């Protein structure tokens, strides 16, 4: 038995079987964090309008 | 009469010296990475008792984004507008100094006594630049700067102030 986070594919089974599934996810982009920005001469008008 | 003479030259050495005291060392005193001091080009800790190249405006991590880190770290690197009120400064008591002998009653006091005050501007101006980019105390020999400018910027006010004076003895005469 394969009790694990494993992904269920057409060709997977197409050899052996799985349960309904029990954890739904997507495929997910990962990056790394920048630093908090400071804004800089931008604060001088930078809100109320552009 | 003279003591325009006197306060303009006091105000000359006193300023330049206390300018380049200021680029000497006591421009930030504090904890280290651990305590040590820094004059913008190179820290010195209390190991302890040797100093390090610390002016690194690069350090090997960051993100850079938008000309934030290259322009402005760069501006505050090299200390260029100090730097610039120190040839501004030389001008001054050299153009100065200048201004005491091959009269030319008007354009050279003045033109000394602006490049003077501007100067001061540029000393200002450069403590913004490095109190900016610094992001606890700071260096004795920081608030020397500070007061190197200002003194400077009365040496000035005297300076136009005497200049105004010769308009006065000229215009007044010229009746």
């Amino acid at each position: 038995i394969a009790i694990a986070p494993l992904t269920i594919t057409l060709v997977r089974e197409e050899v052996i079987d799985f349960s309904k599934p029990f954890m739904s996810l997507g495929i997910s982009i990962m990056i790394k964090k920048p630093q908090k920005s400071k804004p800089g001469v931008f604060s001088f008008l930078d809100p109320l309008a552009y | 009469r003279g003591v325009q003479m006197l306060l303009t030259t006091v105000g000359a050495f006193a300023a330049f010296s206390l300018m380049t005291i200021a680029v000497g060392t006591d421009y930030w005193l504090y904890s280290r990475g651990v305590m040590t001091h820094s004059g913008l080009w190179r820290t010195c800790c209390l190991f302890k008792g040797l100093c390090k190249q610390i002016d690194h405006f690069p350090e090997d991590a960051d993100y850079e984004a938008d000309t934030a880190e290259y322009f402005l770290r760069a501006v505050r690197a090299s200390s260029i507008f100090p730097i610039l009120s120190v040839i501004l400064l030389f001008m001054g008591g050299l153009c100065i100094a200048a201004s005491e002998f091959y009269k030319t009653r008007h354009n050279i006091i003045l033109s000394a006594g602006i490049f003077f005050v501007s100067a001061g501007l540029s000393n200002i101006i450069g403590i913004i630049v490095y109190i900016s980019a610094n992001a606890y105390s700071y260096g004795w020999s920081f608030y020397f700067g500070a007061l190197s400018f200002i003194i400077a910027e009365m040496v000035g006010v005297l300076a136009v102030h005497m200049f105004i004076d010769r308009h006065k003895q000229l215009r007044a005469t010229a009746r």
